[PDB]
């Protein structure tokens, strides 16, 4: 009946410490479509983030990406951190710029 | 352009 | 070459939360151009994309009103499923509905489509003849019987060899700057070890547009399948998509992998390999 969803943190543009680019948490193959998602910075919650509007894959499973413009370093940490109702508790996915 | 309202037919 | 229209229907009911929300977005292939939500400060039919800004406020005003409507129609309806289901009023229940039109790379309809789900499962569907409908259930075969009295099969047929197509061809024109160019991806070999005898060598393509691609690793020419982990293609935000494949190899043998792309933008297919 609920399918818990996949969860991929990225940038838009290849990460380059000192350049502006764009955080992206991209959340798909979930069910139903209630889902709450921030993008954190070295854990606190980041003002301002947007998402796309509601749409869905073949299997009806819903898809949403939630962005914002940001700037990579060498310490500044990213992350996005998801809440369903098929997760027992909010679940953290870490920004590493190798995936 | 999308369907258009037609008769509205509910489920 | 190929091309599709598609709109996506959310109605999602919500017991002490007010009325249920009715949300529709349009597609043109991978291209979102309008968008409607019953839950903003003034629902209207909203542009997404450039190339439909050009239309008039007759069209605006036209699609606002459809969606409007739908908006109560989809309300009725999620009662009535609710009690095809003999279900309680106290639950959050969703309607799913995509239909759309598919054009061949002549410009001919190839197929039409109108689909339904209930909670995520198939509900009730327009069969490929565009005159008769498959239910999943006997909840839906009540609303099949319901369309097939207000004739609704013949409603969608008409729309989607008439209206369906031409919209689409315009707005194939109107955008087909953007709409008909293909961008090829950007492809390179990642080598990331994880051990003294095995190493991660990650394909990537980004950049490219539309989402539809294909990535493979083959080792010594034989395609790893099942050692193959593939993430789903994403969106960089830009219309444009990502996507990589990635494979766990002995250390020293990096060479007999070979990572292979299909594109619709790539003037030929590529095969890449990991470049010290």
């Amino acid at each position: 009946i609920q399918r818990t969803p996949k969860i991929q943190v990225y940038s838009r543009h290849p990460a380059e410490n000192g350049k502006s680019n764009f955080l992206n948490c991209y959340v798909s193959g979930f069910h139903p479509s209630d889902i709450e998602v921030d993008l954190l910075k070295n854990g606190e919650r980041i003002e301002k983030v947007e998402h796309s509007d509601l749409s869905f894959s073949k299997d009806w499973s819903f898809y949403l990406l939630y962005y914002t413009e940001f700037t990579p370093t060498e310490k500044d940490e990213y992350a996005c951190r998801v809440n369903h109702v098929t997760l027992s508790q909010p679940k953290i996915v870490k920004w590493d710029r190798d995936m | 352009e999308p369907l258009p309202q037609g008769q509205l037919t509910a489920y | 070459g190929s091309h599709s229209m598609r709109y996506f229907y959310t109605a999602m009911s919500r017991p002490g939360r007010g009325e249920p929300r009715f949300i529709a977005v349009g597609y043109v292939d991978d291209t979102q151009f309008v968008r409607f939500d019953s839950d903003a400060a003034s629902p209207r039919t909203e542009p997404r994309a450039p190339w439909i800004e050009q239309e008039g406020p007759e069209y605006w005003d036209r699609n606002t009103q459809i969606f409007k409507t739908n908006t109560q129609t989809y309300r009725e309806s999620l009662r009535n499923l609710r009690g095809y289901y003999n279900q309680s009023e106290a639950g959050s229940h969703i309607i799913q509905r995509m239909y759309g039109c598919d054009l061949g790379p002549d410009g001919r309809l190839l197929r039409g489509h109108d689909q339904s789900a209930y909670d995520g499962k198939d509900y009730i569907a327009l069969n490929e003849d565009l005159s008769s409908w498959t239910a999943a259930d006997t909840a839906a075969q009540i609303t099949q019987r319901k369309w097939e009295a207000a004739r609704v099969a013949e409603q969608l047929r008409a729309y989607l060899e008439g209206l369906c197509v031409e919209w689409l061809r315009r707005y194939l024109e109107n955008g087909k700057e953007t709409l008909q160019r293909a961008d090829p991806p950007k492809t390179h070999v990642t080598h990331h070890p994880v051990s003294d005898h095995e190493a991660t060598l990650r394909c990537w393509a980004l950049g490219f547009y539309p989402a539809e691609i294909t990535l493979t690793w083959q080792r010594d020419g034989e395609d790893q399948t099942q050692d193959t982990e593939l993430v789903e293609t994403r969106p960089a935000g830009d219309r444009t998509f990502q996507k990589w494949a990635a494979v766990v190899v002995p250390s020293g043998e990096e060479q007999r992998y070979t990572c292979h792309v299909q594109h619709e933008g790539l003037p030929k297919p590529l095969t890449l390999r990991w470049e010290p």
